[PDB]
């Protein structure tokens, strides 16, 4: 459950993200191939060479879905409704992937904000990712 | 695997009680049907919108068969488990593209199955055991994986 | 989400479990802590040996909590609310732990319910575990 | 750990750079607050009431320096962390009673504080070398539980 003071502190880092969110979702996903390699499995379409287009777009959607949940933090999943259909019935990816990514966006996140990533907002973050992971694998079966 | 004399014992009386085909094709059939997600790997395996439709494919049976033969072969050798499986490693990673996070849940369903067929024989040390080997098996098949 | 058919599965498989919970929770407590040995850590003031009364006496505590969660399978937080707070706030055990208990119960089940376990079941009973497990954890931070 | 010599290079450069001592006590703290039940073992230690409260904490930077100068330490000994860890590991079994999981939970704290740390420097190829130390780490640290 995040608290309002978690809403807070997630719109507080989002918002410092700005407009560098594609990068930052592109750099997420780069941290992710590389340190859990078994993610690749699910992008053997893809040119995963370090800054391919396909990395680079894909990064993109990822950050402006996470802007979407942000925007809409008070009401997940009806925001995230059509990603969480895809992902259960199209991409079928298993929920375990889902932690190894927040754990990246969560690396790459620290790594650009120095000042903002306290303890208390590396707690909100954390948990905001759950929820997202959460709502995303919540029509699976 | 490091099994027990005792654990050793108590795997290889069982698995001389199982009939592969018949255990092999209710194992996949049950992953289909509790992880439906894992149905991203067989589209072209026919009809599995139901637990009938999953549980009476052929298809289904006969991968079962063939994933559980695969599977006796590692009993045979405990000892080696990553030496045994890994050209179906490479295979998996390479050309099949499976999330090895697959060859876990399918060892649970198999130790459930186990467990359904068998009844009280299936005593918690059993499983136990049985636990060991699936957990080998699942590591010795992502050993490969880049 | 319990669809109405997980909800009359789950409802007709613990019918059946009936009087012998009890049994079944201690026999799941024991499966857990030989496949699993790490979960041991939690009851170092236990005696763990096979027959122990102590795990008897907490596999009925346990059995008891899953029937009054089938029992309220539609409110399922609020039932749950003391055992959540106490999960969270004093025992603090970590939420991998759910998953190992949940999949040694079902094969509890499996072991003793033969035609009741039929595919279906099974997967309505791994989803209930799984919501029953979800609420144990939902205040932990 | 099998890394690569390139890999024990770039994690024994950025390695040269930290303050145990802080990042030790930075680490715990995080561990604390991100996930609070692992705060179960420290009630000796006074008032993690908040954030403020548990990062303050004397004790809390003092368990942290202790924690991560073994860490370290392992850090000298890559290629035998098992033999290194095996007397911890069957300490924080047999009298700590700590679930294994807290370890892992530790080790992407730690990758967290170094990245906040370090920046740009803590590239994906460094944070790819520093997984698989902490999980060798606490492989090593889980080893010995029964
Ligand atoms: C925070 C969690 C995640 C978010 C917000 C997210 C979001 C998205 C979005 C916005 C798309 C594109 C949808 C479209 O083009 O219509 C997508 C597609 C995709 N996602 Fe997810 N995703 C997440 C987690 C994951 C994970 C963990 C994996 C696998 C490891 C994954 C694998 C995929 C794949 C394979 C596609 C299709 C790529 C393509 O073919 O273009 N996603 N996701
Ligand atoms: C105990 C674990 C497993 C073993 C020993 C195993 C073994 C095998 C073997 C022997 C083959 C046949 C290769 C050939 O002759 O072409 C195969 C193919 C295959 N396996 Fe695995 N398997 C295991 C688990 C899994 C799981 C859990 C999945 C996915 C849910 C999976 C997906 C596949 C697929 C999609 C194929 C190719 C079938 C086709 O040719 O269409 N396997 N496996
Ligand atoms: C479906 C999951 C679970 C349910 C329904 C459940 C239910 C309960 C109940 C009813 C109690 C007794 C509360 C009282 O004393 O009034 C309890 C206590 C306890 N539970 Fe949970 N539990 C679950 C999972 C777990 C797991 C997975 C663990 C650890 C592996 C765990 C560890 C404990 C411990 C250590 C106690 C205190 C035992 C004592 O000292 O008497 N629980 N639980
Ligand atoms: C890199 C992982 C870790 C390493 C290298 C490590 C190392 C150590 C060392 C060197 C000690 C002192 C042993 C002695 O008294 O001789 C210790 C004690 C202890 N550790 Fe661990 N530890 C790790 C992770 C953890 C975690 C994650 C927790 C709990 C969340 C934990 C809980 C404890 C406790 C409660 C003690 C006893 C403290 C005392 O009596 O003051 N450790 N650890």
């Amino acid at each position: 459950v995040l608290s309002p003071a978690d809403k807070t502190n997630v719109k507080a880092a989002w918002g410092k993200v700005g407009a560098h969110a594609g990068e930052y979702g592109a750099e997420a996903l780069e941290r992710m191939f590389l340190s859990f390699p078994t993610t690749k499995t699910y992008f053997p379409h893809f040119d995963l060479s370090h800054g391919s287009a396909q990395v680079k777009g894909h990064g993109k959607k990822v950050a402006d879905a996470l802007t979407n949940a942000v925007a809409h933090v008070d009401d997940m999943p009806n925001a995230l409704s059509a990603l969480s259909d895809l992902h259960a019935h199209k991409l079928r990816v298993d929920p375990v992937n889902f932690k190894l990514l927040s754990h990246c966006l969560l690396v790459t996140l620290a790594a650009h904000l120095p000042a903002e990533f306290t303890p208390a907002v590396h707690a909100s973050l954390d948990k905001f990712l759950a929820s997202v992971s959460t709502v995303l694998t919540s029509k699976y079966r | 695997v490091h099994l027990t004399p005792e654990e050793k014992s108590a795997v290889t009386a069982l698995w001389g009680k199982v009939n592969v085909d018949e255990v092999g094709g209710e194992a996949l059939g049950r992953l289909l049907v509790v992880y439906p997600w894992t149905q991203r790997f067989f589209e072209s395996f026919g009809d599995l919108s139901t637990p009938d439709a999953v549980m009476g494919n052929p298809k289904v049976k006969a991968h079962g068969k063939k994933v559980l033969g695969a599977f006796s072969d590692g009993l045979a050798h405990l000892d080696n488990l990553k030496g045994t499986f890994a050209t179906l490693s490479e295979l998996h990673c390479d050309k099949l593209h499976v999330d090895p996070e697959n060859f876990r849940l399918l060892g649970n369903v198999l130790v459930c199955v186990l467990a359904h067929h068998f009844g009280k024989e299936f005593t918690p040390p059993v499983q136990a055991a049985y636990q060991k080997v699936v957990a080998g098996v699942a590591n010795a098949l992502a050993h490969k994986y880049h």
